[PDB]
């Protein structure tokens, strides 16, 4: 996964 | 060439996309017209002619991006995939996938989307109507492992296999999130 | 269970941590203890008179617990101590942020580079910034050519380096030339 795309 | 010595027969496509892919073959060194494969939607479609074995554009493409000639049967997008047109049993959830790229991402967003889900780039717990992200319902993975799969456990959400999300899209019904936990997958 | 059949040591830690390590084993059927298969100390180790398999991390144990595989502790540096030329500081000006590393790996590298004299940032910005409280980034240390952060520090001129250049760094007390640990040659 080269982004983390995670949020909160 | 990658396609060196093999034929190939495009069914089910566009005016046009018949053309692309008939293209991209070629310029991996395959032939068009008993052929080799018959590269048919994700969907699968009318195949009468006699062919070595039914494949999907997106075992196609995923061949070519990584340059290797994939088995068919080692990935269930590389051929045709049963759904249950009609029904929209993913029709609430917000759904992020881990793990995944490329075609075999295009493909699953697809399905996804099909099922009436929505799908986002990020995994979201909480909704922000300024940041434009709804909260997930779903997280869609492989491997136990990444951020995305720590967030979906210290969240609480289910992280699931991609076999749940094909299982619902057989039966029309939404498969039982518990039943496919990539918790519990060896 | 996944360390079953399996049985350790846990070595160079405080009364209190070694008894949580212990419980954790043994909540992952391990057993604690003739020859250990494991002996587990901490990130920069310790004296292990004792005759085991193999000595390992921390990291190894949590990661492994986190991921429920059992890694071959040969496939990450982080999983066996880690030489460090002790009390040496060769990044004291850094400013480090990491991409496409999770959890206890991450927490791992994160203590490495500060014990160098490296500051960690979790976001990688080019200036600083005091409203927001955050520090021009100097480094990136990332697994992969690829991601919003690798295409930031190309586009700033900022290196971009695997890992081996921070681990270079610590078992040689000397700032690794950035130049030979470039992601792009990797």
């Amino acid at each position: 996964d080269s982004d983390t795309d995670v949020e909160e | 060439g990658l396609f060196s010595q093999k034929s190939f027969l495009v069914l089910g496509f566009s005016n046009e996309n018949e053309s692309n892919i008939a293209n991209i073959i070629k310029e991996n060194a395959g032939k068009i017209m008993v052929a080799d494969y018959a590269v048919v939607p994700l969907l699968g479609c009318e195949v009468e002619a006699t062919v070595g074995e039914v494949v999907t554009n997106t075992w196609l493409v995923t061949c070519i991006d990584y340059q290797t000639l994939f088995d068919p049967k080692s990935n269930p997008l590389f051929t045709p995939v049963p759904v249950m047109t009609g029904m929209t049993p993913l029709e609430d959830c917000v759904i992020s996938f881990s793990q995944c790229a490329g075609a075999e991402k295009e493909s699953l967003t697809f399905l996804a989307n099909l099922l009436g889900a929505s799908v986002q780039e990020y995994f979201v717990r909480k909704s922000n109507a300024k940041k434009g992200m709804f909260a997930s319902t779903h997280l869609i993975l492989k491997e136990r492992g990444g951020s995305k799969y720590e967030a979906a456990k210290k969240w609480n959400l289910p992280a699931v296999t991609i076999a749940w999300l094909l299982e619902t899209a057989r039966t029309g019904k939404r498969a039982d999130e518990s039943h496919f936990l990539i918790e519990n997958s060896t």
